[PDB]
């Protein structure tokens, strides 16, 4: 019996198919002052 | 008690105690425990596997200590071919400032669920040609069951333990189980050689990962199973305006190819989902309108029923035509709604709020607000700056229980839009660079961005 289609892997590598979770953003300090009256 | 099922085997259900819920709640907290990225997040719902029947991301589940209910959370959004590996057909990818559309999790998750799918005959093997290709099907099957098991074993660093039984359909188990005993040998034997044959020489010879295995395997369901990644609806009335017995219609919904039905007994195109302006629910009735004034009305089981069919076209809606819009204010999600009231948009990447700032917030203090992309606790805000020479600044917001405060901050406030008057009175900073804020750019209606999914169909 001949191997069948699912277990067949020698056609060429495409894009891999799934993507990391990129690092969390880098944020900015945020300083509040009061506006002025 | 109420518990929300996990297709992953390492992965204790949520039990969920006394209260009120939202399915949408009940989807954050299930792709928290499993890693699903905020990115992926709205692939996936709750799904009744008694009932059959999926739940709208705003629905109500009041829980007490008398109600037992098993939902499972389940991908329900898919697309032929994201994988990438079926060269006739068109590919499928996200937008970019093209990505992929699964994260490693979802991909994960999706295996889990695949697995099950075809060993439950919820995924059901296509129907024989001939008897040649009856046995290439059943061959295909023991194929799939050697990707399983070789698979279970690069995952707990295994190598040769010590069959196929479990690993394949219940329906074709119980008809080997019937046939005679030289029959069930020669089977056991012939997926015993590819089993060897793939552990020793197919996986060393092409470097194969547990990655490549789990793309394989679903890429398979999709030519091996019936309509893999369809959802199809019965009916009696189905009235569509370009066109005795009780008459029977089948309707199917696909990421790909939209909105479809036929005579229950191919399949005649009704839509796809960017044409769609509006979807109307009367009791169990659903008419979807056109853009070019068309509308198909069809009328299901239950109002239940309608409910998960509108979902389904209003989630695809979200993933082809417009991220941050809804179709029919009975199955709108609660987080999409709120996002419009409040300017917000969903998980796109830095460069389109920057990209929106150099086109519409060109002033300084114009800002974009944005979900965090990696987790479900933030906002982020994006504000143009300029030294004494344009900049783009990110600020953090902390949303915990209904309440945003800026990050550290001991004070919250009851809403997004109260924080944002509040800042709006303040003089801001960062490095050395004083602003106020000015307006923000809101989400607008069919951008392009990277919660939006680029099939064929999607480009018009």
């Amino acid at each position: 019996a001949k191997m069948p289609r699912a277990l067949d892997f020698s056609g060429h590598t495409h894009p891999v198919a799934t993507f990391q979770p990129s690092r969390p953003e880098s944020v900015n300090d945020l300083f509040l002052c009061p506006q002025k009256e | 008690g109420v518990e929300v099922i996990f297709y992953l085997s390492d992965r204790e259900p949520l039990r969920l105690g006394s209260g009120e819920y939202t399915a949408e709640e009940l989807c954050i907290r299930a792709a928290q425990a499993c890693r699903i990225s905020p990115l992926c997040h709205n692939l996936f719902a709750l799904y009744d596997e008694n009932t059959k029947l999926w739940y709208a991301p705003n629905r109500t589940i009041t829980v007490d200590d008398k109600m037992s209910l098993r939902l499972h959370y389940r991908m329900r959004f898919y697309f032929t071919n994201w994988h990438g590996t079926n060269d006739n057909e068109q590919s499928v990818w996200r937008h970019s400032p093209a990505t992929p559309l699964l994260d490693a999790s979802s991909l994960e998750y999706l295996f889990a669920q695949g697995q099950y799918d075809l060993v439950k005959c919820l995924a059901p093997i296509r129907d024989p040609k001939t008897e040649q290709d009856g046995h290439d099907i059943e061959n295909e099957c023991l194929g799939m069951a050697v990707l399983a098991i070789s698979h279970y074993a690069m995952m707990k660093k295994m190598q040769l333990p010590e069959s196929y039984k479990r690993y394949i359909p219940e329906t074709l188990n119980k008809s080997i189980r019937q046939r005679n005993l030289l029959t069930r040998m020669r089977i056991n034997n012939v997926f015993k050689d590819f089993l060897k044959e793939f552990n020793n020489k197919t996986i060393c010879d092409s470097s194969v990962s547990t990655h490549d295995l789990k793309v394989k395997y679903l890429a398979t369901l999709e030519t091996l199973t019936k309509h893999y990644g369809a959802e199809i609806f019965e009916t009696s009335m189905l009235l569509i305006s370009s066109e005795g017995n009780v008459l029977y219609y089948e309707v199917m919904v696909t990421g790909n190819l939209g909105i479809q039905w036929r005579h229950k007994p191919e399949w005649n195109n009704f839509s796809y989902f960017p044409e769609i302006t509006h979807i109307v629910i009367k009791e169990s009735v659903v008419s979807i309108n056109k853009q070019d004034n068309k509308k198909m009305e069809l009328k299901l089981s239950s109002h239940e029923e309608a409910l998960s069919f509108v979902s389904l076209v209003d989630g695809y809606f979200r993933l082809t035509a417009d991220a941050h819009h809804y179709l029919c204010t009975d199955v709108a999600p609660p987080l999409i709604v709120h996002n419009i009231q409040n300017g917000c948009h969903g998980p796109i990447c830095t460069e389109y709020a920057i990209n929106k700032l150099r086109q519409e917030g060109s002033e300084e203090g114009m800002y974009v607000l944005r979900w965090s992309c990696t987790d479900f606790d933030n906002i982020l805000m994006t504000v143009t700056c300029f030294e004494k020479q344009k900049q783009f600044k990110n600020f953090q917001i902390e949303v915990q229980k209904g309440r945003y405060s800026l990050h550290g901050s001991d004070r919250s406030f009851p809403s997004l839009g109260d924080l944002m008057s509040h800042l709006k009175k303040q003089i801001l900073r960062t490095d050395n660079i004083s602003f106020m804020l000015k307006r923000c750019c809101q989400p607008k209606p069919r951008e392009i961005s990277n919660l939006l999914v680029a099939t064929k169909k999607a480009q018009e």
